[PDB]
């Protein structure tokens, strides 16, 4: 049963004030881009900063196995867009925070579906 | 002077043509660091002036086009310059890269250990190489071809290399090779590329354009190599990073190029001039199998 769950470590270790995982590679990109949390291409906007998701990925970085019954990772590959007012720990911030499913925006990041985008239909 | 809004410079063709001998690189502007752009790494830099230039060559871009890159690894235990190609390679591109050392990396499949270890059945459409060894820093006696890694990517291209294919080796004053020139002369086109981020290095990228399988022309190693020091000792280049600043079409268009299996005695004059201008890609269609060898002792 025992598990090295390494979010809690890692976020137990900035709360203790510690410098961040860095080396994280930042990306050229023109910032007019949908502005999408997780894209194939970097998708950064005026506001954000385009990574590479395996630089980004604490699993990834740590050489340990991802949290999925497979072992399958959902940043190598990638790009994540970081806001740029928290560029200085991507790793931290894709744990701390989650993506919207309905519109893929980051959750309090670019998301707005919980302010009727649509009528539900009717 | 004009030449710095460009990703960088190529060596010209009036340099090559020459016939002088090898001397030490004295470049005048040597140590110089250039200006990045705020939180940009010097590879990611480099690699984006590398592929602005390529977007200029004759390159055959297929469907489903398979790329290779060696020497993607770093201190930092990251790949900045496959970050760079995942980003330039059109989308469904399949990306491999290998390193002598562990690192993360965006590529579809990742190899760890001596590229000699690195075998693979499938022929490539692009091959990108980075690696330099350190010993390389040790300059004890004259400046002689290297061999090491250079040995085996002088093979990979000869077996593993589609026709129509095209390959961008780093190579620097000391890190070079004599029968890596000579291949350049199995090829539509070549040249030295010096991107402007790093144009106080010796560092060049040898590009091989359109791979035809013979010689096109009788290219002397250590000669070639002694006309590229002289251009560089003569011909300062200034440090400029202004290409940087416009990503709106740096993108590899997907060409659709054609991929064809045409055995070895098809290939006719009409398909060669379609070989140098991108059109065509000669090799097999088969699923990608790599592998490393494991040595137990
Ligand atoms: C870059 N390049 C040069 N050549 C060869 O070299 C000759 C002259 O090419 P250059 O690159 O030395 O010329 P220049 O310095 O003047 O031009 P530049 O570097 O800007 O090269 C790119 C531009 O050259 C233009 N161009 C086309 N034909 C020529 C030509 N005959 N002379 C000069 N420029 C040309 C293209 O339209 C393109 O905009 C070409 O006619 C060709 O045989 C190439 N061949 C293939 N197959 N693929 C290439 O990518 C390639
Ligand atoms: C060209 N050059 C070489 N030397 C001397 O000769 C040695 C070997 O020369 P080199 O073949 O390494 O070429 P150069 O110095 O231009 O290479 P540079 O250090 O810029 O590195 C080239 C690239 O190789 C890779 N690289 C360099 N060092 C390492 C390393 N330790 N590990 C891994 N990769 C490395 C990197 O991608 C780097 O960008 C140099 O370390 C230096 O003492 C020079 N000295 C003067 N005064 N002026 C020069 O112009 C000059
Ligand atoms: C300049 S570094 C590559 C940096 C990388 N391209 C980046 O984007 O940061 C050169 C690399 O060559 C690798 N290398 C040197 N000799 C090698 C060999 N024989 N086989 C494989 N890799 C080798 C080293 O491990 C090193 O990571
Ligand atoms: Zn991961
Ligand atoms: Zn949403």
């Amino acid at each position: 049963a025992f598990a090295v769950d390494a979010a809690k470590a890692y976020k137990d270790y900035l709360a203790s004030g510690g410098q961040p995982i860095t080396n994280c590679v930042k990306m050229l990109c023109t910032h007019t881009g949908t502005g999408q949390a997780i894209t194939v291409t970097p998708e950064a906007n005026m506001d954000q900063e385009s990574f590479g998701g395996a630089s980004c990925c604490l699993y990834c970085r740590c050489h340990i196995d991802h949290p999925n019954p497979k072992g399958f990772c959902d940043l190598k590959g990638k790009y994540v867009q970081i806001p740029t007012t928290c560029a200085n720990d991507p790793v931290g911030f894709t744990l701390k925070n989650t993506v919207c499913t309905v519109c893929g925006m980051w959750k309090g990041y670019g998301c707005s579906c919980d302010q009727l985008r649509e009528p539900m239909l009717q | 002077s004009s030449q710095a809004w460009q990703p960088g410079v190529a060596m010209p063709n009036l340099y090559k043509m020459q016939r002088m001998l090898l001397e030490k690189c004295d470049l005048q502007n040597y140590g110089d660091s250039a200006t990045l752009p705020k939180g940009i790494m010097m590879n990611v830099a480099k690699y984006t002036q590398l592929c602005q230039y390529l977007n200029t060559l004759t390159l055959a871009v297929p469907y489903n086009m398979r790329v290779i890159h060696f020497g993607a690894g770093s201190d930092k235990g990251v790949a900045p310059g496959t970050a760079v190609l995942r980003q330039w390679l059109p989308t469904g591109t399949l990306l491999v890269d290998s390193d002598l050392n562990d690192f993360v990396s965006d590529a579809d499949s990742t190899l760890i250990g001596d590229c000699a270890t690195v075998h693979t059945a499938n022929k490539w459409d692009l091959i990108i190489s980075d690696m330099y060894d350190p010993k390389t820093k040790n300059v004890t006696k004259e400046n002689d071809s290297k061999e090491g890694f250079f040995t085996y990517i002088c093979g990979f291209i000869q077996q593993k290399l589609a026709l129509g294919g095209s390959v961008a080796i780093k190579i620097t004053e000391h890190s070079w090779n004599a029968d890596l020139y000579k291949l350049m002369g199995h090829f539509a086109w070549w040249t030295a590329f010096v991107t402007n981020v790093n144009a106080s290095s010796s560092e060049a990228f040898l590009i091989g354009c359109n791979y035809l399988g013979k010689p096109r022309e009788q290219i002397d190693g250590y000669v070639m190599h002694a006309n590229y020091i002289f251009w560089r000792n003569t011909n300062p280049i200034q440090l400029s990073s202004y290409s940087l600043f416009d990503m709106s079409k740096f993108p590899l268009k997907l060409r659709g190029t054609a991929v064809m299996s045409l055995k070895e005695g098809q290939i006719n004059d009409m398909i060669l001039s379609l070989l140098s201008k991108g059109r065509l890609i000669i090799r097999e269609n088969n699923r990608v199998v790599i592998s490393s060898d494991v040595l137990v002792n």
